[PDB]
């Protein structure tokens, strides 16, 4: 900014507040994604079983 | 073949975009330019006289 | 001369605040699809001054 | 095998680009503050200057029988050629200085950019690479050429 | 700038006493220094388009 | 009928600026920085001067030659959509 | 709607930065009115006093 | 077509309407104490086409 105008207001800690938020929200949506691969997975093999009873 | 046709469609409407804000500005720096220039040689002129 | 300096520092005073328009400026003009944007190391350092309000 | 030595090399570079930048800033928060320092002599320069023009106009304020012309006028007008030259000097410097300044951010950016590229390439390579074959996340695609683009 | 140049100079051959700090010394350096940047200005807009 | 600095520069008195002239008149040069250059990249768009201001436009001199865009503001006697 | 709460802080700042910058500015001109008003009282002065030895 | 002939029309009258603009600007500049001012030949001349407002 400058030399004695380099000052801290609350628009830098609402930065960091959103940059942790967003850490987070990631965490989640990767932990979505493994269930639903998961969840998937069964349903392959719920398949395989099936077709190869017909 | 979607995909790379939609990349291809944005990147036309991109450069339209900017090419077409920058002829703004520069139409609007031409004009005010030469004007204040007019002006400064004039007053020059007058009070030498 | 007192009124010399006193000029004197008023115009760096000046000179500052218009440095910081032009930058918070440009941060504000600045959005998304933007072409030397990137992720950055460390953006959650400290300065070194920290001068407050 | 082959994965895990492929990390290792790019976390090699990523640690020396990491200090690279370290430094630039270093430096270029150096170069700030001597330039904050011409900008302080510069200000201080101007005063002696109205100091020896109001010297001159006194001595000019003298009497018929008395009024010469010696060292001190001479010297006075040296010491305004120096006072004047000096501040065109400064001013040029100083100029160049925050050219110099533009060049230095303008190259860290660069820098920067290429290392943050490097740091989201390392890690998604580090989390695809816990991978293993009874394990989920495992899915039937059909192949392609982008595949070998 | 070359006619504001001109017009600049030849104001040194004033001899003796009519040498003077006047309007012209006073405009004419910061009509230059203005012209000057306008075209440095012109140029990095070229370089754009 | 002259601005102050100038009227103080012709005086004999020796208290002018080690500058050209005034400057709360003036703008970013003498000695500005946070020079903005825009990398050229196929991709994202090319916006310049991204000193972005919000200020006052004569909406005068405005004749674009061919300005078929989602702009010319203020008025513009256009549709809106056929959808699809 | 977190983005937008950043921008609108953004924008009161720079409102306040900006009444600030013409006070100073204004304050500036009444300054150099000020000075030359003083330089020529004081060449006034001077020349009253060169007038005292008749 | 139509619509073409239209806009070149208009635009033709806008280029005489700016021409006027500078001409009444220039009209409006000059002022005593001019370098190009002179006396000139029968100012008392009438124009050849004569229109009106």
């Amino acid at each position: 900014r400058s030399n004695v105008e380099l000052c801290r207001d609350q628009t830098q800690y609402g930065l960091i507040d959103e940059v942790h938020q967003l850490e987070a929200t990631i965490n989640t949506m990767k932990q979505k994604l493994a269930q639903t691969q998961n969840a998937l997975d069964a349903l392959f093999k719920h398949l395989a079983r099936i077709q190869a009873d017909i | 073949w979607y995909r790379s046709n939609l990349v291809s469609f944005q990147e036309s409407n991109s450069s339209r975009h900017n090419s077409e804000r920058l002829r703004v500005d520069t139409s609007r720096l031409i004009q005010d330019k030469y004007q204040q220039i007019r002006k400064t040689q004039a007053h020059s002129t007058q009070n030498l006289g | 001369c007192l009124l010399q300096e006193i000029r004197q520092q008023l115009n760096s005073d000046h000179r500052d605040k218009m440095e910081t328009l032009e930058i918070d400026r440009g941060c504000l003009s600045l959005n998304l699809t933007s072409p030397n944007i990137s992720l950055k190391v460390n953006p959650t350092r400290i300065p070194k001054d920290s001068t407050t309000l | 095998r082959k994965v895990g030595e492929r990390l290792e090399d790019m976390h090699c570079w990523k640690s020396e680009l990491q200090r690279e930048i370290d430094e630039l800033s270093s430096e270029t928060d150096l170069m700030m503050a001597q330039k904050l320092r011409l900008q302080r002599a510069l200000d201080a320069t101007s005063v002696p200057y109205s100091i020896a023009t109001d010297n001159l106009q006194c001595r000019e304020r003298r009497q018929h029988p008395d009024l010469v012309r010696d060292y001190v006028e001479v010297e006075l007008l040296k010491e305004t050629e120096l006072i004047r030259n000096i501040q065109e000097l400064l001013k040029r410097t100083i100029g160049q200085a925050v050219d110099q300044i533009r060049l230095n951010r303008e190259h860290k950016e660069s820098c920067e950019m290429n290392w943050s590229d490097k740091v989201e390439v390392y890690n998604i390579d580090d989390t695809c690479s816990r991978y293993t074959n009874e394990s989920t996340q495992v899915q039937f695609y059909p192949h392609s050429s982008k595949f070998e683009e | 700038l070359k006619v504001a140049q001109t017009r600049l100079d030849e104001r040194t051959r004033r001899p003796n006493v009519e040498l003077c700090r006047d309007m012209a010394q006073l405009r004419l350096v910061n009509e230059v220094y203005e012209v000057d940047e306008t075209i440095q200005t012109l140029q990095q807009r070229l370089r754009d388009s | 009928g002259l601005p102050p600095a100038y009227t103080q520069h012709l005086r004999e008195m020796a208290f002018w600026d080690p500058a050209i002239t005034a400057q709360y008149l003036n703008s970013g040069p003498r000695w500005g920085c946070m020079q903005w250059r825009d990398r050229q990249i196929r991709g994202k768009e090319f916006v310049v001067t991204r000193n972005q201001f919000g200020a006052k436009l004569p909406w005068r001199s405005d004749y674009v030659p061919l300005l078929s865009l989602p702009q010319r503001p203020r008025f513009t006697a256009q549709d809106f959509r056929q959808r699809g | 709607w977190d983005e937008h709460d950043n921008r609108t802080r953004l924008a009161e700042r720079i409102d306040t930065v900006n009444r600030w910058k013409e006070t100073l500015d204004k304050c500036l001109t009444d300054l150099d009115a000020e000075i030359d008003s003083l330089a020529q009282a004081k060449e006034s002065a001077e020349q009253n006093l060169q007038a005292k030895n008749l």
